[PDB]
């Protein structure tokens, strides 16, 4: 009766932060003064403290749909990819996408890239954010963008790549125009974006393909870090629910009347907008 | 029965309505009739025969094929997109809604009172409240003190929209003293507002973000600019809307997904939306 929802690491949309000896999270306010909200989250077993983005829409749709919920963290920390079982014709999902298929999971509240492949097999919201790709490098890295010669024509001299089984692998997998920026990329790809984005730092990946909504924020607040400046694809992130669960059609209401109430403003401003 | 009733609207460049080839739909247009009155005294009229053809036809076009059904394509001729006068729809939404069309197809802004009434495809086209300015104008949102404290600023920004529409409606909801403001700026429509703007008797266009998007794509000298599309106002999309609990909504969903995800929907923006203006 308790909705299980997983959801992932991923700043500034969810923050995962330890809890204190009291079992309980420390209470601190935005610097413009409004309290910062959590819930406890379990995860790689041990009880923690997450909030951000996607935990005050939680927050919302749970007081607006009246229903209680207990968060956990993906256990394999990936978002969802459809991979062939070994030695048979099945196929699974691993990540979220998985979670939510397999019971695991009531719902997915996580900057959860809508598009073809998972709408097949899930019920996707409408969209509570609209961002796109981009690119992040270091700052003295000079690339032109998604066309920009290093990256058309790879090599071992210059290293970019994206999250291992996320939406982005999916993109770059199932375009036949991306099948050398493939190529490279699957022998580089890294197992979460926090890994990927302290490789740019540590100068050892050059060039890091992600979330526009995440990779801007992260630039925001590392000067070291900087991103193309322009979206070379446009999506939406979406709640994630089984087939026919009771609850698709109120909380894709919920988004509408979020983005058109100045809600959806409100947290883009609290957790996403900065210098 | 895979032949559907579907309902129009035209609005520039996404439904564009043409004549007749003086007798047949030139290509690039699909067929679209609409019921033309005799006059505003009577319920009288005649069927027209016209041609449809724009970003929406052209996605209209392609469920047809992927999601296999044909379509007699009508105007609406009551209303726009879709208004509820006194618990009544009229435009596009009122065709869905009173089951004369199961399908709508143009301009239609997702939102929730409508996604009460009708079922919403996913969005295809990014829309949201935009604002317009001449370039070298600094504002940074519909949310922007500017435009919610006009009278802290000396001399207030002069801004408006065009009443009677979504905009409006979104503004008096959110914002109520910026609406109370901003009426004595309304504009009779964009082309009165286009010009407004380039002649200095307005600061700022507050109206739909796709609509602005495209003006100022093909403003002649590019001096109209839009804000940033991190800062549009409460961001939705334009739908497909289609009769509650329709069978169709699945695989025009995925239909639509396939288009975003293999390129199709980018070459159709190029084709129709993006202009040359930066
Ligand atoms: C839902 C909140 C976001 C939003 C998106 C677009 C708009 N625009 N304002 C309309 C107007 O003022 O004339 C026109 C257009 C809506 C139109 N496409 C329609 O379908 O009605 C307003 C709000």
């Amino acid at each position: 009766t308790r909705l299980k929802i997983v959801t992932i690491h991923q700043e500034p949309f969810v923050y995962v932060k330890p809890t204190m000896s009291d079992g309980t999270c420390k209470e601190e306010f935005t610097v413009n003064g409004d309290p910062v909200k959590k819930v406890i989250c379990t995860g790689p077993t041990v009880p923690q403290c997450c909030y951000g983005f996607c935990i005050d829409l939680l927050i919302k749709l749970a007081r607006t749909m009246n229903f209680t919920y207990e968060v956990h963290l993906v256990a394999d920390g990936k978002f969802g990819t459809q991979e062939r079982v070994n030695n048979s014709n099945k196929k699974e999902w691993n990540g979220m996408m998985g979670e939510l298929l397999s019971g695991q999971a009531d719902m997915i509240v996580a900057p959860l890239t809508i598009n073809n492949e998972r709408a097949q097999y899930i019920e996707f919201s409408k969209p509570f954010k609209y961002q796109g790709l981009t690119i992040l490098v270091k700052k003295g890295t000079r690339i032109t963008g998604i066309n920009d010669p290093r990256l058309r024509n790879p090599s071992d001299k210059f290293i970019y790549a994206t999250v291992k089984q996320s939406s982005v692998d999916i993109y770059f997998r199932r375009q036949v125009e991306l099948s050398t920026m493939y190529r490279h990329m699957e022998k580089h790809n890294y197992e979460s974006a926090a890994e990927a984005i302290q490789a740019v730092r540590d100068n050892k990946l050059h060039a890091f393909i992600w979330d526009s909504a995440v990779l801007e924020f992260e630039a925001s607040q590392k000067c070291d870090l900087v991103t193309t400046g322009e979206l070379f694809f446009r999506s939406g992130f979406g709640i994630g629910m089984r087939k026919d669960s009771p609850w698709k059609q109120n909380v894709s209401l919920s988004i509408l009347k979020s983005h058109e109430n100045g809600f959806m403003e409100d947290l883009d401003k609290t957790w996403v907008r900065y210098q | 029965d895979n032949h559907l009733s579907i309902v129009t609207l035209e609005e520039a460049p996404f439904v564009i309505v043409e004549d007749i080839d003086p007798e047949t739909c030139v290509r690039n247009t699909v067929p679209c009739r609409k019921f033309v009155k005799i006059n505003n005294s009577t319920n009288e009229g005649m069927n027209v025969k016209k041609c449809c053809k724009g970003f929406c036809i052209d996605i209209l076009k392609k469920l047809s094929r992927t999601v296999k059904f044909t379509y007699d394509l009508y105007l609406v001729t009551n209303g726009k997109h879709g208004k509820k006068v006194n618990n009544v729809w009229n435009g596009m939404i009122g065709e869905v809604v009173y089951q004369r069309a199961v399908m709508a197809v143009g301009s239609l802004t997702i939102n929730e009172e409508r996604s009460e009434v009708v079922d919403f495809s996913v969005p295809f086209v990014e829309t949201g409240i935009s604002v317009m300015v001449s370039r070298g104008t600094q504002v940074t949102g519909l949310s922007d003190k500017k435009f919610q404290r006009p009278h802290d600023y000396s001399p207030p920004f002069r801004f408006g929209t065009v009443p009677n529409g979504s905009t409006e409606r979104n503004i008096r909801n959110n914002y109520p003293y910026m609406h109370q403001y901003m009426t004595r700026f309304n504009q009779r429509g964009v082309e009165d507002a286009l010009v407004s703007l380039k002649t200095g008797k307005l600061d700022a266009f507050i109206y739909d973000a796709a609509v602005l998007n495209y003006k100022a794509g093909r403003d002649e000298g590019c001096k109209l600019v839009t804000i940033g599309s991190g800062y549009i106002f409460a961001t939705t999309g334009y739908g497909i809307a289609l009769q509650k609990g329709s069978p169709w909504k699945r695989q025009i969903d995925l239909a639509l997904l396939q288009f975003v995800g293999d390129g199709e929907m980018e070459e159709l923006e190029t084709l129709w939306l993006t202009g040359i203006c930066h």
